């Protein structure tokens, strides 16, 4: 729906800049041009100075003019690049523009690269491309990568499917074990030591909105999806917290014992960032999937007014739960492009107008106050201490 | 195939991005997949250019990968035209258009604008955004620039400075004070101030002026046969460079070669007491062709230094590279990956190694002296302050630059021997 | 394309090379922009104009890394009589592989450099005496197939091959043959029948094979520097051909004859 | 470039008369060098491709031997069929393949006279079979240049075959000096073979060659002088010390 024009999302690779954080033992060979090659080496901007895992092998004109001898040559450099990097035991090659248009057999090079390299190290492919993914969905896209090779557990066990920081996704964890049994197992694996026993009756917990296919390809392995608004807020975080507890059963005096130090912890400190947002016109442009979440957060709860909730890519199943808290006010439009929205915004003009970072300086200039979703996915706002540190992240009233 | 960590260089419709987002009003669309718009950040973050870059992609996706990505150029040209009004447009392709040829020019020419387009070839594999930017400079000016009248006043053009170049936007300033300082008037700078009635009105000058030859060389090589204009072939950085470009666009244009230098403190402030410990100290000097080389016959003869390293990345500067490196008695590393001169210089253990944000960082790593010279930079690179590199103030804005770090290197050397000393 | 490419093929040694040369010094008096790529492995195309041996673009290809973007313009390329620029293509000295790869990187040096652009006539001075892939590897850029050949019944065979290959290559391009030009070969009346069997256009040459006494009088081309009297007569007929190729001529398209309607006496 | 009629009869009509009758495939697509052992131009050639798209009755018995004067019962050679193909369809693939598709088993001698402009810059099995002769030259600035050519590639070919060599005979269609000096710069030979009334009484040269025509070589006396080339003697040596030359020592004469 961009009405054949401007999309502004990225293409799936930038989110490998904070994925590579999450698995620590995972590298991800990107094969795009020099296109490619600039977008990881900009969006990761500070991470290109510290061995980052970024290979961004550039396809040169001799990968042109040839299939085999491309992914022949890929072999080899990937070889190279382990005998580099021993620690390395999961390589992600990943799926890019220029890979999906000369039909580079991701897949099969992924399987030949496994087969001579053994259990050792666990080569993945997945796509990230702007052709078919935008922004967040590659981290979708490379979870769902892992999610067949992990091992098949018919237990009851629990899904932490997030790449949350380790001071959220911990407390997370620490919460859940505090009321429920917490058989939590994180999917996006840490190390390849905590390789999550994924299943029939291994629910997941979906915790980064941003993920739909993610939904699909754990839903194939039986892992059933809870209905939780999404822990960002005091709605979204007690309702996700409520829903995962009695999937598995917990007592209410439990959950408002175990909930209740969060609850006051947070209460005061939305409040404290709130009087910044008290009653001032919204607008998510899409950026980043995670605007619902938002708008169900901010406007009910720091008193912001929805004008409009763009969304990129819009999805029923996962969106329903913090869809219900979501006000019918917002317009629920979909990812038009940049024009459209751009001159909804102009039209209605909005206090706070989070949008994409190629926006935000301009309408900063045009005279409106912008706060970028690219910041919401590295700061760690997506839990239940954290949620006055993001309404304050939201709050920026900046004067002069 | 080669496994790319840090390019030095963008893809070359970056560089066209860059000449186009420069100047005013040329809408630069482009036939490119969905999300490569991240260019667009480029110059509104680390530029700070306030408007949206004049350029819009056509952002196809899975749905588009036939003929309606030639549609979907069709309507992006047409919509850029009446939307985003231009006087002059240009049309390319990225990296996926260029593999699914759709013929841009022939796109363009369809849909027939009044207004000029400037077809642009831009090879998107075996080229870097340093050719993308002088290419489409030379595109536009041969399109757009007819020979014409002289001024009637001695001018010229500066030609070079271009979005997001590290330190153009104040360079040109200096250098125009220095022209205007001679008696030259500064007929059109393009293409980063420039207009499409600007890059008309090119021809009218009496010698083009090249700021920056890696993104005017081509333009000023055309200019010179099209428009019978002489270019001066000495960028002015430093105080040497500065007094032979003194001469030698005086020698051009014909008047006087008289420069006010009531601003120059460098020799000075550099031949002082205090600046005696710069002497022989060891350099690596890294980045783009013409910053490394009067960045040398500055540190080699302006102000002490010995260089021990010099670099570059400019592949199509490697001829004057290495004519000045052998100048200098040393070799040139005319690479484009960070490995290299990463050895290079941990072999070498320069003792102020300077050049791109690379250079710094790995400086870092290797806690060595580090300064900003060339052209791959970030958002704090590009100073609100007015720090020109060319130009007499240039030169004082070299010294300090240069010598912040070895000033910071001694006083910490100092703290540290002071307070510190035997337990017993 | 932008300029009319002009491609002097046939045989080799016999009037391809100096009627390229002064073809080139024709239109540079007619005042056309002219440009002369000795394709020819000789590296000898461009001596009469420069009056000097031009490093080929080979040579300096290979003095860098096969890096056309070190090179630059007035480094491969340089002028001659009338400020012609003149390139030459250095032949591969038997390094197997293409015989004409030398000439098709010349074609991208060229455009690369936008040599290839503000010049309006392009005398493509190709190796015509063989057929092989690379000696009609620039014959796609072509679009007037000169075919310069003499009157001895060899060099119409040649002729002939040569009309073979570029119907075979225009089966693919719009590249016309301009015309079969004799080379200093007395009576064309043998070339005028043979053009007639073909149906080819014999387009008229100057008989004499001592106009010049041997490598262009000294490198001095016809019009370049030469006052003899058949030099004179010579120059009309060479402007003659520069007006007859610029201004364009009756689409003549020869059937291929097989050697044997070719006298074979 | 040089029509090798006065040369591909009068080198080895003697040899073919010494030892068996020689094949004398010698390329000339123009049909005008190895005719002239032969009675006529004989542009037949076996050119008919009998085979679906193969060499007639895949190796042909010797059904071609044209017949001549001095015991030739030859065949010639030379077309341009296929006309396109980098180094894979023309040149690359020569239409005669391997001269084993001619029965070198039962015709073991074979004389190899190619035009030498450097042909076929890809592939580089042909021009380089059989051990009696090989590529010849003449005397002219072109000629001595591409024969520098030849050179380099045998010198290139020299792992390939058997670098039978052996030199080249230098035809002086005149007294040039400038052969004698090139050759010296490149230790090779020149000797003398003088091209008359050859290319321009081709209508006796059709059936017989000099040394055969009225016994022209009664006062052009040159088969003494192959009697030392070709047949008993043979000139074996060394391969007279072949030599190629670049570009600019190739310039030794103004040219
Ligand atoms: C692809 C272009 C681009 C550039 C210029 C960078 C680096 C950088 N991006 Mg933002 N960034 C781009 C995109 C993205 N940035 C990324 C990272 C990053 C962060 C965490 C931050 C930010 C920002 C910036 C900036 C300006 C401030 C800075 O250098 O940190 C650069 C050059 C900056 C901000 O938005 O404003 C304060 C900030 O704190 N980006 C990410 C998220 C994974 C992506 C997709
Ligand atoms: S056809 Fe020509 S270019 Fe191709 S390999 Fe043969 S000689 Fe070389
Ligand atoms: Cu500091």
């Amino acid at each position: 729906l961009k009405e054949r024009g401007q999309r502004e999302v990225f293409c799936g690779l930038t989110g490998i800049i904070w994925l590579h954080r999450k698995m620590q033992d995972a590298f991800f060979l990107v094969v795009g041009s020099r296109t490619c090659a600039h977008l990881l080496q900009s969006a990761a901007g500070v991470m290109i100075f510290a061995e980052p895992r970024f290979g961004t092998a550039v396809l040169e004109e001799k990968d042109l003019a040839g299939l085999a001898d491309a992914n022949a040559e890929l072999d080899r450099e990937v070889d190279r690049l382990l005998a580099r990097r021993p620690d390395i035991r999961q390589l992600f090659l990943v799926g890019s523009c220029p890979s999906e248009v000369i039909k580079l057999d991701l897949h099969r090079a992924a399987e030949r690269l496994s087969a001579h390299h053994g259990p050792a190290v666990r080569v993945y492919n997945f796509s990230g491309s702007g052709i078919e993914t935008t922004f967040t969905q590659g981290e979708d896209a490379c979870l769902a990568s892992i999610v067949p090779t992990l091992p098949a557990t018919e237990a009851r066990e629990l899904l932490l499917v997030g790449a949350l920081p380790d001071v959220v996704e911990d407390q997370a964890v620490s919460l859940l074990t505090q009321l429920g049994i917490g058989p939590v197992r994180c999917l996006p694996a840490h190390h390849a030591a905590e390789a999550p026993g994924v299943g029939p009756n291994t629910v997941f917990a979906l915790v980064q909105p941003f993920l739909g296919d993610t939904h699909g390809a754990l839903t194939r392995r039986g892992a059933r999806h809870i209905a939780a608004p999404f822990p960002f807020g005091e709605e979204g975080t007690t309702l996700w917290l409520k829903a995962i507890a009695d999937e598995f059963g917990v007592s209410a005096e439990t959950f408002e014992a175990v909930t209740a130090a969060p609850r006051a912890r947070a209460r005061k400190a939305v409040a404290a960032a709130s009087e910044g947002l008290r009653g001032k016109s919204v607008f998510f442009l899409p950026d980043s999937q995670l605007e619902p979440s938002l708008a169900r957060f901010l406007t009910r709860e720091c008193g912001m007014s929805a004008v409009e909730v763009g969304t990129p890519f819009l999805h029923r199943g996962i969106l329903g739960p913090d869809l219900d808290l979501l006000a019918e006010g917002p317009v629920l439009s979909e990812g038009q492009d940049v024009e459209r929205q751009l001159d909804r915004v102009r039209a209605a003009r909005p206090d706070l107008t989070v949008c994409g970072l190629g926006l935000a300086n301009p309408l900063e200039a045009e005279g409106f106050t912008t706060k970028w979703a690219i910041e919401l996915v590295f700061t760690p706002v997506h839990f239940y201490e954290q949620a006055g540190d993001l309404a304050g992240l939201f709050s920026r009233p900046v004067r002069r | 195939m080669k496994l790319t960590l840090w390019t030095y260089e963008g893809p070359p419709h970056v560089g066209a991005m860059r000449v186009a987002t420069g100047m005013t009003g040329m809408h630069y669309v482009l036939h490119a997949p969905q999300g490569d718009t991240y260019a667009d950040l480029l110059f509104t973050m680390i530029e700070r250019r306030g408007k949206r870059p004049p350029v819009s992609y056509t952002t196809f996706q899975a749905r588009d990968l036939g003929s309606d990505t030639a549609e979907l150029f069709q309507s992006a040209c047409r919509d850029a035209y009446e939307r985003f009004q231009p006087q002059a447009i240009m049309v390319g392709s990225s990296c996926t258009a260029e593999l699914i040829q759709d013929d841009t020019g022939g796109l363009a020419d369809a849909l027939s604008l009044p207004v000029p387009v400037v077809h642009l070839e831009l090879p998107s594999y075996q080229r870097k955004e340093n050719f993308g930017a002088d290419e489409s400079f030379l595109q536009i000016c041969r399109k757009l620039a007819r020979p014409m009248e002289r001024t009637e006043k001695v001018s010229c053009n500066l030609l070079g400075p271009t979005a997001l170049g590290f330190r153009h936007r104040d360079d040109i300033l200096e250098v125009t004070r220095l022209l205007e300082g001679m008696g030259i008037a500064v007929n059109a700078v393009a293409p980063m101030g420039a207009s499409p009635a600007d890059i008309a009105r090119l021809g009218a000058a009496h010698f083009n002026v090249l700021l920056y030859p890696e993104t005017g060389e081509s333009a000023a090589r055309w200019a010179e046969k099209t428009l019978k204009q002489p270019y001066t072939k000495t960028v002015p950085i430093g105080v040497g460079a500065t007094r032979d470009f003194v001469a030698e666009v005086a020698a051009l244009a014909g008047v006087a070669p008289v420069a006010d230098d009531s601003r120059l403190r460098q020799p000075w402030w550099s031949a002082s007491v205090d600046s005696t410990y710069l002497t022989g100290k060891r350099v690596f000097l890294f980045g783009d062709a013409t910053h490394v080389i009067a960045a040398a016959r500055v540190a080699r003869d302006e102000m002490g230094f010995e260089v021990v390293g010099m670099g570059c990345y400019n592949r199509e500067f490697a001829r004057p590279m290495r004519a000045a490196a052998k100048g200098y008695g040393l070799e040139a590393l005319v690479t484009d990956d960070y490995l290299e001169v990463e050895e290079a210089i941990q072999a070498l253990a320069p003792e102020l190694i300077l050049g791109t944000q690379m250079e710094r960082h790995i400086a870092k790593r290797l806690g060595i002296p580090c300064a900003v010279i060339s052209a791959p930079v970030h958002v704090q690179d590009f100073p609100a302050r007015y720090s020109p590199q060319m130009g007499f103030e240039g030169a004082n804005v070299l010294f300090d630059t240069w010598i912040h770090p070895l000033t910071m290197g001694l006083e910490e050397h100092l703290l540290t021997m002071f307070r510190e000393d035997f337990e017993f | 394309t932008g300029a009319k490419v002009f491609a002097v093929y046939g045989k080799g040694g016999i009037g391809k090379s100096t009627t390229s040369s002064n073809l080139s010094a024709a239109f540079s008096i007619l005042g056309k922009r002219v440009l002369q790529i000795g394709c020819d492995p000789k590296h000898d195309s461009t001596f009469t104009l420069t009056g000097s041996l031009v490093p080929t673009v080979i040579d300096v290809l290979k003095d860098v890394d096969f890096h056309p973007e070190e090179l630059r313009p007035e480094d491969f390329v340089f002028e001659g009589f009338n400020g012609v620029m003149c390139v030459e293509a250095g032949g591969p000295p038997a390094g197997t592989g293409c015989g004409g790869y030398v000439v098709g990187q010349t074609v991208k040096l060229l455009k690369q450099h936008h040599l290839l652009d503000d010049t309006d006539v392009v005398i493509f001075d190709v190796l015509g005496d063989v057929v092989c892939g690379g000696f009609a590897a620039p014959l796609q850029h072509a679009d007037q197939a000169v075919v310069v050949t003499a009157n001895d019944f060899d060099s119409i065979y040649a002729m002939n091959r040569i009309i073979a290959a570029v119907q075979a290559k225009s089966k693919n391009y719009k590249v016309r043959l301009a015309g079969c030009v004799a080379n200093r070969s007395r009576a064309t009346d043998e070339v005028d029948r043979f053009c007639k069997e073909t149906n080819f256009r014999r387009l008229a040459h100057m008989p004499d094979l001592d106009a010049i006494r041997r490598s262009r009088l000294k490198k001095k081309t016809l019009f370049e520097m030469d006052e003899d009297q058949d030099v004179l007569a010579a120059r009309a007929e060479y402007i003659r051909l520069a007006e007859s190729l610029w201004r364009g001529l009756d689409p003549i398209d020869p059937h291929s004859l097989p050697d044997r309607e070719i006298f074979e006496l």
